[PDB]
């Protein structure tokens, strides 16, 4: 019953700084079908056993999705640090859920759709867990104000991925967050 | 918990000098490290940043004369200063924070500084 298809099988994914969230409620999910899928390079769960997922019920499941580099997939995990974890998409230390990643070079790179995926490069502070920042204000690195323009010691905050791997290649990522204060296994 | 600058001293104008920032009490693998400077009577100025992945960005003011670099093995961050002029005279400070990049207002740890005087 759970519409994971719209999430995993969308033709374009979100940029990581503007990561997508879908709320999954009032349905049945067969997690083992996903876990056993040969398509995924990464399928790592935290706070729950991957096999026991079909036995559990949760209040809601949130599916967050985006594209990053293969060598950034390690940052989508509890307790990690780096450009992605700090400034784009942050998991909490006590994360309960699964992180699924697969190579999307043929869809997302210049040999495929040649999509424009971006990331945030500068930020005043690290993101809180599951916080999202889609602002495009000029970032002030020095003491002098930017006044809305990329002048002296001022920087546009986003940059497009090049993808030029596999560490350099685009990976699509789906994070499943399991909220229990509706969505069960078969 | 500690940043210690060294390598300061007297330089002749046009010359070079390399400052070092040694971090102890943590590995800077997850920390941004920045160099700042304060000239007498002036506001503190940002000089450059070495991100936690080794990439860098630096102040337009320096006209590409300084380059920052890091060596996580020695847990040290360097500032290579070239073509020094008299207005580069200042106390140079190393600073860090647990973040990918630096920030002028949000640095979390500071060294005591080291003086660089250009003739
Ligand atoms: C996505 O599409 C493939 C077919 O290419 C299908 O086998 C898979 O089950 C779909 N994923 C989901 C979550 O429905």
């Amino acid at each position: 019953l759970c519409p994971f298809g719209e999430v995993f099988n969308a033709t374009r994914f979100a940029s990581v700084y503007a990561w997508n969230r879908k709320r999954i409620s009032n349905c049945v999910a067969d997690y083992s079908v996903l876990y056993n899928s040969a398509s995924f390079s990464t399928f790592k769960c935290y706070g729950v056993s991957p096999t026991k997922l079909n036995d559990l019920c949760f209040t809601n499941v949130y599916a967050d999705s985006f594209v990053i580099r293969g060598d950034e997939v390690r940052q989508i995990a509890p307790g990690q640090t780096g450009k992605i974890a700090d400034y784009n998409y942050k998991l909490p230390d006590d994360f309960t859920g699964c992180v699924i990643a697969w190579n999307s070079n043929n869809l997302d790179s210049k040999v495929g759709g040649n999509y424009n995926y971006l990331y945030r490069l500068f930020r005043k502070s690290n993101l809180k867990p599951f916080e999202r920042d889609i602002s495009t204000e000029i970032y002030q690195a020095g003491s002098t104000p930017c006044n809305g323009v990329e002048g002296f010691n001022c920087y546009f905050p986003l940059q497009s991925y090049g993808f030029q791997g596999v560490g350099y290649q685009p990976y699509r990522v789906v994070v499943l967050s399991f909220e229990l204060l509706t969505v069960c296994g078969p | 918990l500690q940043l210690v600058e060294s390598g300061g001293g007297w330089v002749q104008a046009g010359g070079s000098r390399r400052l070092s920032c040694a971090a102890s009490g943590f590995t800077l693998d997850s920390y941004a490290v920045g160099w700042f400077r304060q000239a007498p009577g002036k506001e503190r100025e940002w000089v450059s940043c070495s991100r936690s992945d080794g990439t860098t960005y630096q102040s337009d003011s320096m006209k590409g004369r300084f380059t920052i670099s890091r060596d996580n093995t020695k847990n040290t961050v360097y500032l290579q200063m070239n073509s020094l002029k008299a207005e580069d005279t200042a106390v140079y400070y190393c600073a860090s924070r647990r973040s990918y990049g630096c920030d002028y207002y949000g640095m979390e740890y500071w060294g005591k500084g080291t003086l660089v005087t250009v003739s």
